[PDB]
């Protein structure tokens, strides 16, 4: 070699070695995440060097959770963070693509064919299935029967049935209600709050905010029927002065002064505070409610308590906004000029206890724009299960509501895509045929890996679902169950299409940058 | 900012102005006067291969000179 | 992790596709050694053993017996192709390359 | 030919000490077995009839004890699927209580059944979802099952009787005295409101007269001395403070600025008076007792003595904040005297010395108050440990029957008539779940058979039995402990009872980390770190 | 005892003689042999593991060469002369190296027949003098007001790419960034690509969504969440000073003895903070971006005259928003005037891609300063993509700097061969073999090509030379996916002149200087 | 037993189970009523116990003789623990204590 | 994505201490390189002088 010559302690790989390494490490990942696929797919367990466990079937998670050291590896690992990052869903398709077209194009490699012809092959292939994907994407009215199918289908594939279908719900009541009419949904006015007391059934959505803290006073009330909510940003414990003030006093007298002087600035605004509590409600039926962004220091928790306000500190910097939006009142950095209209509203304010840390609830808001999903299971690796679920539904239903469009799902797009391909194959001038025949094939890995893992043939079952394609020119999927040839559009199984466009686009881009590696090099040191 | 003290002494030189530690005349007061102002044809923030650098050009009252030397890497 | 793990913790075992994707890594990485051996526009090999022998040949078993492999899967292609030579006298490089296409298209 | 080479694809791309275990025979069985064990390590101390355990954690601690949930705790336990059932276990201990040795053996019982039906040709998720199917019959049929309702709990001998179960399994050999003490705290605890809080009873230990010489004190019992020179006072009238008894000083920066000789001669003479005012201003109130959480100044200290004023110093805030729910006093934050109502009550306040230990007592006289305090005797402290938790699973038993308070037989009778139950059902299902059914149902004999095996007796005989008793129509029948050979008698006549929430609670959460176990098909472990614990864990 | 006396310290080495020669010529040889296969249309990739974990997928030669190491300081000088032929003018990076390794393997023939290396550098330089003046002689005028032609010329440098499937689309983001950034101020020509022509990455999406913004992009979020995060026509403002209260330079210290005074010291603080954002207020402007924090009170103050605040935007971040939209960075608001005011933005949108929040200040009149936001599969696509676009802006600059061109694939190199054969009849004396033999040296390229397209070379190089011996066939080169001659004036390869002068003239300096290296030492520490 | 490959508890945990554990801890407790066997009655002698640092105590208190004993049995400990807890509530009979318990379980 | 592995197949069966040279720039250049360096060895010493 000739790199080894100026580093000796250097590793190459160079012409078919390096094809064939990169080749060996997609097919060990595809092997390693076939099994991933489809609800039907098989539960891995992840062990983490402190002993942590984790129970998933996710393909990004599952990726990041392998102890692999291999270069290629780490390619296809960011591919799918990408796909995850953006579209939140098909990181194992993503993969299991990416293995089956390096492996249909090596097919033709070992056989003296030269990689380019095989990547333009791939270019023009990608180029008629992204045709042949918009002509048959479904443009639908997103109303709650697809969204829930969507969902459905998301789900089901994350978790178990029933706690999908709890799921489904959850997530397509809380997108449907943090969604405003013509305008982009922002999933950060959804707060993912975890409980770990109950069982996994009990998830369920509040129509308001859950916070992880409590009021730090004993006295101050559990449980207020009416509240007024202040959101405020306004430190309301004691602050050092900015200039090294420090204190000089002459006797003990002067020293009480200056102490009960010294708490004058934050009074100030705790006045401000007990006055406006006053002024709004001047009987004991409603109540008032005060969370903060910075601490709060004993004595004016007790001077609010007196006045029968509970008051939470520390609250997180997103709560600001959920709580703008959910209650209606509005952040404050400040109290100089505060007035009644700056006050959220809540129809229940109340405080539970699980073991040492304590939640507040606020629900029974008028119309809140954020909600929150309360996971609850008796385990931390169900939490964190239901977690990556739910995540996956939100971008389902986000990606679904985004685009009026949507795919039949059950790889029945495969199918008709891998048809159209090689119906297209004779119009490609040249060898470039073969490429598109790759291409084809590596599509076409779908519906096989789903045969896998719902129990039945690969061959059998995709020729009798092509067979089927073939005669009634409807898009028929993988009956999981049956085996048969079913047409998902039916039965409400549906794909994302930005999910299937970005599954195109980067498979077909990584496995042409891969295929055109001819060295490997390793000489930094 | 940060001009060598090598350089502001070549260039005070040349341009004819004087070297100011600090902003004191013999009245006691903070002054500037315009007779500390050295005169220069040009001064250019000029582009040398992906670098910048400042070219105090054709300075009055004395004749300085500099070389800018280019070659195939810093070895040669 | 398998059984014969269990019973002797120092033992090597593959198991299931674990196997046959040795078995047939082993035999494609024989064929593609073996492949610029076969017809007469192939290629002098040069193969130098341990005390500075050199030996210039492209006969299939010669190559396979100066091959510096320590593998199954090519110690049984390398029996069957002794003999191949021992009875017949030729054909190895053709019994190797035919060998290790079955497997693959297997 | 003398090496086996890895395979191309994952095998050679895993770490150099990372494990993959895939398929039935590498994981399934394997976790199986790893659940079986710890079943088997945990199933001796089940029932009145176990045995304690010494268990020595990694810091040479002594545990003492026939509970499951600390044994699990102690122990070093590494495999992830016992993990999963260790989990269940401690989720059933904060859910409930008691039940964690019933969630072990049950899930013990149901992943053995799986593995055997897996053996004979089932597939996982018919396995799983008969297992779904026999819990949701059981949960169906539980209800049906319950005999008896608490149906008071502001009595103390009946409530003792309902307790004496709980706390029958540990401590056999005496627990009607654990019972009546038990009851006596709850009583006492639990006002007219339905709101029933565990923290608010204490225990306190201490040693040396022996377990049958404990009590139950209205109060709080701390382990301190008076700071003072009073020691005693009968009408006490404590005030509270948060704060040092020693006057305040500014948060920023003190420093005092002399200027004059007369300013260095009265200075400290000022202070000495202020503080003086200040004592003699909280004492005209009539708080004789001052209890502070803070350090105590000399000068303090002298004019509360000046004063007769009794002195308590607590240093940790809990037990600040408990002795003011006791007294009924708020805990202020400066040094003002108390108003009226600020100002707590306490019938008998006073210094005393129980064994070797010097305590201070905050006494009541009512049959009331917000804090009930259990002081302990025994000669070891393992012994007083023990108690302990046999206190603690009698007052988690307690508020779940203020949960709620309907109860079922114990002694097996709950476990063999559902086992009988769910078999009946299964028998009418058609298909393949029918194993699955059957294999849930026979899991319950695991329970009085653990009994009888504690016990000494033959198990089988009394399995038999009980079916034969159970299928004349007797839902009340079970393991009879008190006898020398294989005997049952009726539950309901004996008072053995167990929580229906308990029951409920155990088996939902045993079936989740069985069919939770099951659900795992591959397991990818990382290399063992050396790392000092997470750091989550501090 | 008595430890050896020595001259020179230790392990002080040295070689001397031929050795020296032969070992720097065979390292300066595999050096280009690395990167040989990586030249044309056809090239492929090569795959590069970083030692911090990273990894380079990469076509660019410099980048290739500066993410290895080498201990052969011949090898360094090489990596050196890839890493001036980047930065001076921005690609043919492959070409200097391959080009000083077969001027080096040719000299070394010379080398080895009793020739001093000074007649072989004098022979250099002067088929140097000559390459020059026939590069500059077969040149052709561009003119830069025709947008497709400066597309074509962009083109012709990105086919060689892994962008070339959106070849269009990288042109013409290209070509329009280096309009966009193109400025001149007091009589002095600038563009600066560098500084003012930022490329951002965020991986997801498709290549075909990427494009340049009529402004600039930031990863950042309104301060407080009532600020509005679209605002149609925003007059900006923007600062490099904290609109907090900070301490002082000097050692102050108060001194508090009486009551109120710690309720007047805080109620200053605040006091201040207001009279500080009113003083930004009564420009009335719309959004504030600072490089600096910004506080809460400050915060508070701003949004009560409705105004979207940034809170910590970096120096060249800043640089460039000043840049775009025609603003002016100030540190003192009470300073603050209305020339300093920023107008010509014509749109602020705060928008979430992916699950961040990115700062749009696009749709600017006349902006000075781009962001290319790049759309893509992951970090490495996006990164390479990132490279050719940054090849592509080069070429682009150096067009505009310099608007001659010459033709491409070979044919420049082979004219020029010719050009110095017929010029080197005349001589008689004993450079004249040096001068041809470089000469032929210099038609590495088109033999380079012609590998990497999978032709016989051969045959191809003879044609090509049998056609170049003609008299206007200076433009025949060969192209680099067929394998056979085509005339450029056709195909309509062409590279900018000033590349081609870089690249020769770094070949033969980079050739003298190892010629003239002889008695290497090594060993002594500094 | 059998090696399984991923075990259940930490490596290094010792476990004693039945009648032979129970036994041994009743011979603990034996061999701790020995030490100070000899120090009950009128014609009781004294036992002298030497600290690491080098320091001697001499003693005929029961209490005091097994405090200085670093018992660590986990049977044995209760003894030790049963001695402490009569000195603490009466003061005397730290030795009998240990003897009657001891000879209790023999 | 810090070690290149070894190609599958020749390159993984090679033993320990065994060298593979396959190609022109491997093989046959590597030879005439040595072949070179022998000559250069050996040409001091020819003819009279
Ligand atoms: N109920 C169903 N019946 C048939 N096919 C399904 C069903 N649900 C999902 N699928 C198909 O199985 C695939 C599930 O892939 P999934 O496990 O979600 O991978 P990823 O998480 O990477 O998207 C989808 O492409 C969908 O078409
Ligand atoms: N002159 C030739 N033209 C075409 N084919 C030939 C010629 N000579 C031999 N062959 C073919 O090439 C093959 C040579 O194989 P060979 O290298 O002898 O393998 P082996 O040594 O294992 O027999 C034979 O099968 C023969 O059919
Ligand atoms: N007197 C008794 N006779 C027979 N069985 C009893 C008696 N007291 C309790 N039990 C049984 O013992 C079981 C309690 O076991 P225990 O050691 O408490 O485990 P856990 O703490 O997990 O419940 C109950 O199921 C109950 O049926
Ligand atoms: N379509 C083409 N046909 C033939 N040669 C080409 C073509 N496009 C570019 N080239 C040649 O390829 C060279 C550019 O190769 P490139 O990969 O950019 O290396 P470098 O970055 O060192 O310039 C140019 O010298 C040009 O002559
Ligand atoms: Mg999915
Ligand atoms: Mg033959
Ligand atoms: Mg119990
Ligand atoms: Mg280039
Ligand atoms: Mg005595």
């Amino acid at each position: 070699a000739a790199v080894k010559t100026l580093n000796p302690k250097a590793e190459v790989a160079r012409a078919q070695a390096a094809l064939a390494v990169n080749i060996s490490a997609a097919r060990g990942l595809q092997d390693v995440l076939r099994t991933n696929l489809g609800p039907k797919g098989t539960m891995k367990m992840l062990v983490s060097g402190a002993g942590d466990i984790k129970l998933t079937k996710d393909g990004n998670v599952l990726l990041h959770e392998m102890q692999i050291q291999h270069p290629t590896a780490s390619l296809i690992a960011k591919v799918a963070t990408a796909q995850d990052d953006i579209t939140g869903d098909g990181t194992t398709s993503n993969v299991l693509i990416i293995g089956e077209l390096l492996k249909q194009a090596d097919l033709y490699i070992s056989e003296g064919l030269h990689p380019r012809i095989i990547t333009e092959g791939f270019e023009a292939a990608k180029e008629k299935a992204l045709q042949f994907l918009e002509e048959v994407k479904v443009s639908r009215e997103m109303d709650r029967e697809t969204l829930i199918d969507v969902a459905r289908t998301s789900l089901r594939t994350k978790v178990h049935a029933e706690l999908a279908d709890v799921l489904t719900e959850a997530v397509v009541d809380s997108i449907l209600a943090i969604k405003k009419q013509d305008e982009p949904i922002d999933l950060f006015m959804i707060e993912i709050m975890e409980m770990k007391h109950k069982s996994e059934t009990d998830t369920s959505l509040i129509r308001g905010l859950v916070l992880d803290h409590g009021a730090r006073h004993p006295d101050m009330k559990k449980r207020v029927e009416d509240a007024y909510i202040l959101t405020c940003n306004v430190s309301l414990e004691y602050e050092k002065t900015e200039v090294n003030s420090g204190f000089f006093y002459k006797s003990a007298e002067e020293r009480e002064k200056l102490v009960k002087a010294e708490r004058k600035f934050i009074e100030d605004r705790v006045k401000k505070i007990i006055e406006l509590k006053r002024k709004v409600c001047g009987d004991s039926d409603k109540g008032f409610v005060v969370i903060n962004q910075k601490g709060i220091d004993p004595f004016s928790l007790d001077a609010l308590s007196k006045e029968g306000i509970v008051a939470l500190r520390r609250a997180k910097r997103r709560n600001m906004e959920r709580l703008t939006l959910a209650c209606g009142g509005v952040a404050l950095n400040s109290f100089d000029d505060l007035s009644p209209d700056c006050l959220g509203h809540a129809g229940l304010v109340y405080e539970y206890t699980l073991g040492e840390e304590k939640f507040t609830f606020i629900e029974k808001c008028n119309n809140p724009r954020s909600v929150t999903l309360l996971i609850k299971g008796p385990n931390k690796h169900t939490l964190t299960q239901i977690k990556d679920a739910v995540r996956d539904g939100l971008r389902a239903v986000k990606n679904a509501i985004d685009d009026g469009c949507v795919v039949p799902g059950a790889g029945a797009v495969e199918v008709a895509m891998a048809e159209a391909l090689i119906k297209h194959k004779p119009s490609v001038k040249g060898r470039a045929q073969l490429g598109v025949q790759a291409f084809a094939d590596a599509l076409l890995i779908i519906p096989k890996v789903l045969a896998q893992n719902s129990g039945f043939d690969l061959q059998e079952t995709l020729v009798k679902i092509q067979a089927e394609h073939s005669e009634s020119g409807q898009l028929v999927g993988v009956d999981l169950n049956t085996g048969e040839p079913m047409v998902a559009a039916e039965v409400g199984v549906w794909d994302n299409y930005c999910v299937k466009k970005q599954l195109l686009h980067s498979c077909t881009v990584i496995a042409t940058n891969i295929l055109l590696v001819d060295e490997i090099m390793r000489a930094g040191m | 900012r940060r001009v060598l003290k090598r350089d502001l002494k070549r260039i005070a030189k040349a341009s004819g102005a004087t070297i100011l530690s600090t902003l004191a005349n013999l009245e006691g007061e903070e002054t500037f006067e315009a007779a500390m102002l050295g005169q220069a044809e040009e001064v250019v923030q000029e582009r040398i291969c992906d670098d910048e650098l400042i070219l105090i050009k054709n300075t009055k009252a004395r004749t300085s000179a500099s070389i800018i030397l280019r070659g195939a890497n810093d070895f040669m | 992790m398998a059984a014969v793990k269990t019973l002797n913790p120092k033992a090597e075992v593959a198991r299931a596709q674990a196997a046959l994707a040795v078995n047939i890594s082993a035999a494609r990485g024989l064929q593609d050694v073996l492949r610029t051996n076969l017809g007469p526009k192939g290629t002098m090999k040069m193969l130098v053993s341990g005390a500075g022998d050199i030996k210039l040949t492209k006969d299939g078993n010669v190559l396979l017996h100066e091959m510096q492999i320590q593998h199954p899967t090519a110690s049984l292609i390398a029996k069957v192709a002794t003999a191949q030579d021992d009875i017949t006298g030729d054909g190895t490089t053709s019994n190797v390359l035919i060998i290790g296409e079955l497997l693959k298209q297997a | 030919a003398l090496h086996v080479p890895k395979a191309p694809g994952f095998a050679q791309m895993l770490k150099e000490g990372a494990k993959h275990f895939s398929g039935l025979e590498e994981a399934v069985y394997r976790n199986i077995q790893a659940c079986k064990e710890l079943a088997q390590t945990t199933r001796t101390a089940y029932g009145p009839n176990g045995m304690n355990k010494m268990v020595i954690n990694h810091l040479e601690k002594l545990f003492v004890t026939n509970d499951a949930a600390t044994i699990l705790r102690e122990l070093e336990v590494q495999h992830p699927a016992a993990k999963m059932i260790v989990m269940a276990s401690h989720m059933q201990e904060q859910e409930v209580g008691d039940g964690t040795n019933f969630v072990l053996v049950f899930a013990g019982a149901l992943l053995e059944l799986a593995e055997e039906l897996l053996r004979i040709g089932l597939s996982v998720s018919e396995v799983i979802e008969g297992y779904e199917i026999a819990c949701r019959k059981a949960h169906e049929i539980l209800p049906n099952l319950v005999c008896c309702s608490a149906k008071n709990l502001r009595d103390i001998d009946e409530v003792s009787s309902l307790l004496r179960t709980s706390i029958m399994s540990k401590q056999y050999g005496n627990e009607v005295f654990l019972a009546k003490l038990i009851a006596q705290a709850c009583v006492s605890i639990f006002p007219d409101s339905g709101h029933f809080n565990v923290d608010n009873i204490r225990v306190c230990k201490i040693l040396g007269s022996g377990i049958s010489s404990s009590s139950v004190l209205h109060g709080m019992v701390f382990k301190k001395e008076t700071e003072g020179d009073v020691t005693s006072v009968k009408d006490a009238k404590i005030a509270v403070y948060s704060c040092p008894f020693d006057g305040m000083i500014t948060e920023t920066k003190g420093t005092v600025l002399i200027k004059t000789a007369e300013e260095l001669m009265n200075f400290s003479k000022g202070e000495e008076n202020l503080m003086d005012a200040q004592v003699k201003a909280i004492a005209d109130t009539g708080a004789n007792v001052v209890v502070t959480g803070g350090k105590v100044a000399d000068m303090a200290l002298h004019y509360a003595n000046k004063y007769n004023i009794m002195l308590v110093r607590l240093n940790s805030k809990w037990d600040l904040r408990r002795l003011c729910k006791t007294v009924g006093a708020t805990a202020l934050p400066r040094l003002t005297p108390p108003v009226l109502e600020e100002m707590g009550h306490c019938d008998s306040v006073y210094l005393s010395e129980v064994g070797d230990t010097q305590v201070v007592v905050f006494k009541h006289e009512k049959e009331d108050g917000a804090i009930s305090t259990i002081v302990l005797r025994g000669s070891t402290d393992n012994l007083m440990d023990d108690i302990e938790r046999a206190v603690d699973d009698g007052v988690n038993t307690f508020k779940v029957l203020t949960r709620d308070k309907r109860l079922v037989p114990g002694g097996g009778a709950t476990e063999i008539e559902l086992a009988k139950q769910i078999t009946s059902y299964g028998e009418t299902c058609p298909g393949l779940e029918q194993y699955a059914i059957k294999k849930f149902a026979e899991a319950f004999e695991a329970i009085p058979r653990a009994l009888a095996e504690n016990s000494g007796v033959k198990a089988n005989e009394v399995i038999s039995k009980l079916y034969a008793v159970h299928q004349e129509g007797n839902k009340n029948v079970g393991l009879d402990i008190e006898a020398e050979v294989p005997a049952v008698k009726d539950m309901l006549e004996a008072g053995i009872l167990d929580t229906y929430l308990g029951k409920y609670w155990a088996i939902k959460l045993a079936t989740n980390a069985a069919v939770t176990v099951l659900r795992v098909d591959q397991i990818i472990m990382a290399k063992p770190a050396g790392g000092p614990k997470p750091p989550s864990g501090k | 005892g008595h430890r050896p006396v020595l001259v020179l310290s230790q392990n002080t080495k040295r070689e001397s003689g031929r050795k020296v020669q032969s070992g720097n010529i065979n390292a300066a040889k595999t050096i280009a042999d690395i990167i040989r296969t990586c030249l044309g249309p056809k090239s492929m990739m090569k795959m590069l593991l970083d030692p911090m974990g990273g990894i380079v997928m990469t076509n660019d030669g410099n980048a290739i060469l500066r993410e290895i190491q080498v201990q052969h300081p011949a090898a360094k000088s090489m990596i050196e002369i890839s890493r001036t032929q980047d930065e001076e003018v921005g690609d043919g990076t492959t070409s200097v190296i391959i080009l000083a390794g077969e001027m080096l393997s040719v000299a070394e023939h010379f080398l080895e027949q009793q020739m001093h290396p000074t007649v072989v550098i004098s022979a250099y330089r002067k088929a140097l003098d000559d390459m020059i003046s026939t590069l500059k002689k077969i040149s052709i005028p561009v003119d830069i007001s025709d947008s497709d032609m400066m597309l074509n010329i962009i083109n012709s440098s990105i086919t060689t790419k892994a962008i070339s499937r959106w070849s269009s689309l990288a042109c013409n983001i290209a070509l329009d960034a280096v309009k966009m950034v193109q400025f001149e101020e007091n009589g002095r020509k600038e563009i600066d690509i560098k500084k003012y022509a930022r490329v951002e990455k965020i991986p997801g999406g498709i290549i075909e969504d990427s494009c340049v913004l009529r402004g600039v992009m930031i990863n950042k979020d309104v301060t407080h969440p009532r600020m509005r995060r679209y605002i149609k026509n925003p007059r900006i403002v923007l600062l490099d000073s904290s609109l907090e209260y900070k301490k002082g330079e000097s050692q102050t210290d108060i001194e508090i003895t009486r009551e109120e005074d710690f309720t007047r010291i805080l109620q200053m603080e605040e006091e201040y903070i207001q009279q500080l954002c009113e003083d930004i207020i009564q420009l009335k402007p719309d959004v504030v971006i600072t490089e600096k924090g910004i506080s809460d009170l400050a915060q508070h103050y701003l949004m009560r005259a409705n105004i979207t605040a940034i809170r910590r935007v970096r120096k060249t971040d800043n640089n460039r928003i000043a840049r775009a939209c025609g603003a002016r960075i100030v540190s003192r608001p009470e300073e603050l005037r209305e020339d300093d005011v920023g107008t010509g933005a014509g749109l602020l949108e705060i928008k979430k891609i992916g699950d961040e929040y990115f700062t749009f200040i696009t749709d600017c009149k006349d902006p000075k300063a781009c962001t290319i936001l790049l759309r893509g599969a992951s970090k490495e696509i996006l990164s390479e993509v990132e490279r050719n676009l940054q090849d592509a802006m080069q070429v682009c600059r150096n067009v505009l700097l310099d608007p001659q061109l010459v033709p491409g694939g070979g044919a420049s190199e082979m004219a020029v061969a010719h050009a110095l054969t017929e010029k080197s009849k005349a001589m008689t004396g004993v450079e004249q073999w040096p001068y041809r033999a470089v000469a032929q040296a210099l038609e590495v390229i088109p033999r380079t090509l012609i590998q990497n397209c999978g032709a016989s070379t051969i045959r191809l190089l003879t044609s090509l030379r049998a056609k170049h011996t003609q008299e206007n066939c200076e433009t025949w080169g060969v192209n680099g996916e067929t394998g056979t001659l085509v005339d450029m004036k056709e195909l309509g390869i062409w590279e900018p002149l000033a590349v081609k002068l870089q690249t020769y003239k770094t070949a033969v300096e980079t050739a003298v200087l190892l010629l003239r290296i002889d008695d290497i030492v090594s060993g002594h520490k500094k | 037993m059998m090696p399984t490959p991923v075990i259940l508890l930490k490596e290094g945990t010792d476990s004693s189970q039945g009648i032979p554990q129970l036994v041994s801890n009743i011979s603990a407790c034996q061999v701790i009523a020995e030490a100070v066997r000899t120090t009950l009655g009128p014609r009781g002698m004294d036992k002298l116990i030497v600290d690491g640092r080098g320091k001697a105590t001499i003693s005929n208190d029961g209490a005091t003789i097994l405090k200085l004993l670093d018992v660590v049995h986990p049977a044995a400990k209760t003894l030790v623990d049963i001695a402490k807890s009569q000195d603490a509530e009466v003061g005397d009979g730290t030795t009998s204590v240990t003897l009657l318990a001891a000879e209790f379980l023999k």
